[PDB]
């Protein structure tokens, strides 16, 4: 039964700030906080393709790494599927040669879960791609699991998970659309990525899709 | 890791230096005062004593204060660590009746809240004034030498300070002449289970008011008066109510749900007197002619506890505490310019300024506000300069000069009375009007030659005044004989205004001083 | 660590050796005393026993007051830890009214001030009241017959003279007459009025009505009563007397926590006073406005090693401290006024004690020797200003006719209605009233008002001046002057030299009453 | 919450003594209790130069060690910088070829805390010359932290430091005083030394003259 006293020191310790490392230093701390979240152990792999972190301010289309590339792919939608403009976000990873990720700054990415996910999902393309894509065969194994998605009582986990589109697909999942479409089957892979790692959004996953996590709890840790 | 030796939640270095607080993503957020950011933002710069847990001396602490965590009731100004929340009750009496323990007397009364020209006195209190308007009194009751005179009337608790009341209601005396104390006016049911907020009044105004003796009730202690007394209250139509300051518990907050419960442990008799030991009062009736008291955190030199307070210049404690503001270098309360304001010092706190003045090689004040410092047990008063004011500073009078230009824009003159705009801080100065009809070689005769006809002027939802002549005229117009030779008419201020007959019983006009506000040939003009 | 043996808040070696507190950004400190730092900041050098939480034997700790943690209603100059804080209250009668037992009534104002005992401890604080003797005979107007029985009632106030306040209580007070003739004991309503009664403030507040003995609202209060003999008596002395107690209930503690001050139930004035006047030495002084004022400073009791712990007092000291002397260029004095300019008194023993210290100082003369002279524990010393004349109550009641005459020696608007002068309120205290009789060329006189009781004439202006009125008793008609040759004489007379009643004759006239010439005009433009 | 019981042995502790080394003794144990303030980090120095330490009784110029030397010295100011005369004092430094420091014995050197901030004064004053003269160039690393104290708000530290004369100097202080001067500006490291090390004396120090503190803090124990 804490005091009154108790209390108060525990939400001054929450409210009251002293020394500031000014907007600037708090934006780039601010960032450094979310990839402590991810798992080095794709961190290191991501370089190790020549994987380039940036944390650029405003909009980020106006940046020297990435110039003005394809308008087309300026047009995104977020981990809910909704549309947005690339100029107004906060994130991107890059698909060429030379991979490269690149996010805005802000205090938001302590405060907003909500960019923070979109951030993870962001990276978990990079990996369902930038560094799966390679040895992902024969893949079986992660494709299993999408099976167990599609066909099953409540649809929630792949209206969670599943675009628009998979969830429509009357037949169960051939083991070609993969190749056909290793896009969607990583957009997912991504997707369930970053529900796991936001650690708030985590047993969300464990609960909506409990397959997804059950087996993304186990990937990484081992 | 960090001293915070008051315990209030603040840091030391915070509340000498400077420090606000801002609400970022819907979190409260309490940071270092950081000017080309948070001027921007409007937000306030707090300073506070890190010595004390409530640097006013009240029950809320600096970090509530600022922060929110406190009894919403506590007025805007008393959310800044230096500017007092206490609670600052009078009573005001609405109409009053007087009968022999029909036949009886119901009059209006106007009370207005005063201050004293004494220091200290623990107590708030009012004058009542009675109207002397038509319906004489003693006679209409017949009171004979050997009677006994019954008093009762309809009252309402108001609270002008910046902190609420709960539960209970302050004592008060209702005195009649120099100490003539006629009753001791105290609470019902010791616990009404209510609530008197800052700038409220109980009952509210849509509520029955509180009479003294009630009907429903019978036990009830009757008030009553000799004959003699009664004389005294006819002679001066005006009662007096001495208030207490027993405004019983605190209403806390507590950090574990939000929870505001009166805190029993938590009393204002025990915060009161430090409050007025440490603090700098200011009052100030240009709200609307009411004084309106504040006080201020000020430093105290002999005090070390008190010495680690902010230091606090005139100019500063006017902004925060009552509002005032300099939109361009000037200094004002809404439009009204600081040199359109007296200030007024009791004699210790006068002294103080001038050696102020003096050391600053500074004639004007005006011209120096924020240079002026504040200390502990220092009062200021300050008046609005057009009118003149009595021993309880309340406004009943003003130079020939300032009435005139308020009756100077006619809108409309005839014979059934006058029409014009004229401001409301001169309605307050005002008793009535009389008018009077003068020849061509000076012969003036006044349509209404009593001292108790003179409210012919009558407010209107239009929001401007209308003079009425029939009133007293016997219903009809002001019949002119010769357009040729002037109307007359002209106001009496308060301070000027006779409520009783002279000695010789003369209910006359004459001798009354009145100040000229209208004269009309009589013709197309009139 | 560092050894604090009273557990005050100040170490050992600060007590003894001096110590301050000082305020540097915004942030008490408690510091040694570094002369070159401090007495530029005008701070004050303080000292106290290390083995007393409350060297001066007070409810407050040395380290309490130093700091200003503590009940903001303790004065000033209690502040220190050498000058004790607590209460002086006394009752202040300011009007009173005599009827018969069921007009006919007399109403008359009082003039009660704080009185001093030649007796030793009392542990009570007394005041004298002054009935007004001037015109409105009193059994007669009473129509008072031998078998009657006469009714008593006033109002009064309390008033807190001393260094610390009260809370929620009021002192039980004593309605004497004559020596011992208690004629009623007054005790506060309610039990608990819930108020406040702070050092130098009245209650209720002068700007309150006053409390009355047996008040109109109320009934069942006990009328106060007098037999005819007794009522004779008050009527040949004009004078009563209130014997206060010292029942000032809980005292208001402070609260570090959050820094509140709430009464402690568990700490009474009553078990804190009479170690208070066991341990200091006690000064009265009556320099500010002729009113007794009583301070007490913690002095040393050579017998008593707790006691002889304390810092060592000296008599200029205690002065300083106290009363607030000082010494601008070598020269104590108070406010301009030389030390030289009072008198100073003891009791018996203070008194045998200063003769040895200025025996064993060979020192005659004590104003050339107040920083050598000693004080101890159970002192009483009384100061009062040379130029006036005291009772028996050490209460100034006259002066010398020089002085006097100095007072008025400022003339501003005289006229044939009445003279105007701004006069020092210090002189008007010993004032009764004022005669002006109508001199003669060949040397006649013709008072204006020749009774005893006619000299009520004087009145305070709020303009802050007294204006002298001739009309009052010359029928409301100005001083008639049939020939402006002949000087028009007038002048007061000092309070010790005021009749209250007729003379055994019955002589009602002026004459015999010793008086001070303070005004004369032959008549035409000079008057 | 200590009971009365509790308090009483405590202040007993205080108050009752039982067996006693007798006046003599006692005034020695005092002498050496004062000592033991000081870091023996000097005390080694001050004896490695010839350095010798008494602790005579009564007047300090009636002594073996020291005759009659230069009359004129024996007029003296305390640390506050007000006059002395010698044969009242209580300790003194000798400057000679051979320095030895010589103190009177008492009580008061575990009561009065004026006195032995007087003799950690004088101690002072053996370092900042019969110890620091020596190899003080190029000096520069003290000659900085001084001029802080000349040219700042709050004269406090200066009123503390300095003499009625440093104060008084109006242009800022010239890297040759120390040298013209060398007298002056050890006088100063005497006195800051002697409030750093007289404990109670200390904190005073700190908030006086912060600098002065923040020096004399990291010098000893670095
Ligand atoms: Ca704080
Ligand atoms: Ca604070
Ligand atoms: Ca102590
Ligand atoms: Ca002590």
């Amino acid at each position: 039964n804490k005091t009154q006293e108790e209390h108060l020191k525990e939400i001054m310790k929450h409210i009251v700030k002293i020394e500031v490392k000014g907007e600037e230093a708090v934006k780039k701390e601010a960032a450094e906080k979310l990839l402590e979240k991810v798992p080095s152990d794709v961190l290191e792999m991501y370089k190790a393709i020549g994987g380039k972190i940036y944390i650029v301010d405003g909009d980020i289309t106006k940046h020297i790494s990435l110039e003005a590339l394809s308008e087309d792919k300026k047009k995104i939608k977020d981990i809910y599927g909704k549309d947005a403009l690339l100029h107004e976000h906060y994130v991107y990873a890059k698909e060429g040669y030379e991979p490269v990720l690149v996010i805005q700054s802000s205090e938001d990415y302590v405060e907003n879960t909500e960019k923070a996910l979109n951030v993870y999902y962001e990276i978990g393309k990079i990996l369902s791609r930038d560094i799966l894509s390679k040895i992902n065969q024969p893949y079986q194994k992660f494709l299993d699991v999408l099976n167990t998605i599609k066909n099953a009582s409540d649809s929630d986990g792949q209206d969670l998970l599943f675009t628009n589109q998979l969830k429509e697909h009357p037949t169960d999942f051939s083991v070609e659309f993969l190749e056909q479409n290793s896009n969607e089957v990583q957009e997912v892979f991504a997707k369930a990525f970053a529900y796991y790692i936001e650690p708030q959004h985590r047993d969300v996953l464990q609960l909506y899709a409990p397959e997804a996590f059950n087996y993304m709890d186990k990937f990484n840790e081992q | 890791t960090v001293p915070d030796r008051d315990n209030d939640g603040i840091p030391d270095s915070l509340e000498v230096e400077g420090y606000t607080v801002d609400v970022k993503n819907k979190r409260t957020f309490l940071s270092p005062w950081i000017s080309n950011i948070h001027e921007k933002k409007g937000l306030t710069k707090y300073k506070s004593s890190p010595e004390k847990w409530s640097t006013a001396s009240d029950p809320y602490s600096d970090f509530e204060k600022v922060t929110g965590r406190i009894d919403k009731n506590v007025s805007p100004e008393a959310r800044h660590p230096l500017v007092a929340a206490y609670p600052i009750v009078h009573v005001d009496m609405e109409n009053i009746i007087l009968s022999k323990n029909t036949r009886t007397i119901s009059k209006n009364t106007s009370t207005s809240r005063t201050h004293t020209s004494e220091p200290g006195s623990n107590s708030n209190s009012s004058t009542v004034a009675i109207d002397h308007s038509l319906s004489t009194w003693a006679e209409t009751m017949g009171l004979n030498t050997a009677d006994t005179a019954r008093l009762n009337a309809n009252i309402r608790y108001v609270n002008t300070g910046t902190a609420p009341i709960y539960n209970v209601l302050p004592t008060t005396s209702l005195v009649l002449g120099k100490n003539q104390t006629l009753a001791t006016i105290k609470a019902k049911e010791n616990q009404l289970s209510q609530i008197l907020a800052p700038n409220n009044y109980y009952p509210s105004k849509n509520l029955a008011p509180i009479a003294l003796n009630a009907q429903d009730d019978f036990s009830s202690t009757p008030i009553t008066m000799n004959y003699n007394q009664f004389l005294e209250l006819e002679k001066t139509k005006q009662l007096r109510l001495d208030t207490d300051q027993v405004y019983g518990n605190i209403a806390t907050y507590n950090f574990e749900n939000g929870r505001v419960r009166v805190d029993t442990g938590s009393n204002w008799s025990e915060v009161l007197p430090q409050i007025q030991e440490t603090t700098a009062r200011i009052i100030f009736n240009g709200k609307d002619l009411n004084l309106v008291e504040r006080r201020i955190a000020a430093v105290n030199p002999s005090d070390p506890l008190e010495t680690t307070k902010p230091d606090m210049t005139l100019k500063e404690a006017l902004k925060i505490a009552f509002g005032f503001n300099e939109p361009n270098g000037n200094l004002q309360y809404q439009g009204k310019d600081i040199t359109e304001f007296d200030f007024n010092f009791d004699q210790q706190t006068s002294q103080n300024i001038k050696n102020q003045l003096a050391e600053l090689n500074a004639t004007n004040i005006y011209t120096v506000l924020d240079k002026i410092k504040l200390n502990a047990k220092m009062n200021i008063l300050i008046r609005d300069k057009r009118f003149h004011y009595d021993r309880n500073n309340i406004a009943v009078g003003a130079d020939e000069s300032v009435v005139k230009e308020a009756h100077r824009e006619v809108i409309n003159s005839s014979t059934e009375g006058l029409l014009l705009n004229i401001d409301k801080d001169i309605r307050k100065i005002l008793s009535g009007y009389i008018v009077e009809i003068e020849d061509t070689e000076g012969l003036k005769e006044v349509i209404n030659d009593r001292y108790d006809m003179l409210n012919i002027s009558s407010l209107r939802q239009d929001g401007k005044t209308f003079i009425d002549f029939k009133k007293y005229n016997d219903k009809l117009p002001l019949y002119i004989s010769n357009p040729n030779y002037k109307v007359n008419v002209y106001a009496v201020t308060k301070e000027n205004t006779i409520i009783n007959p002279s000695e010789n019983g003369d209910t006359s006009t004459n001798g009354i001083k009145k100040i000229l506000i209208f004269s009309k040939k009589g013709y197309e003009i009139g």
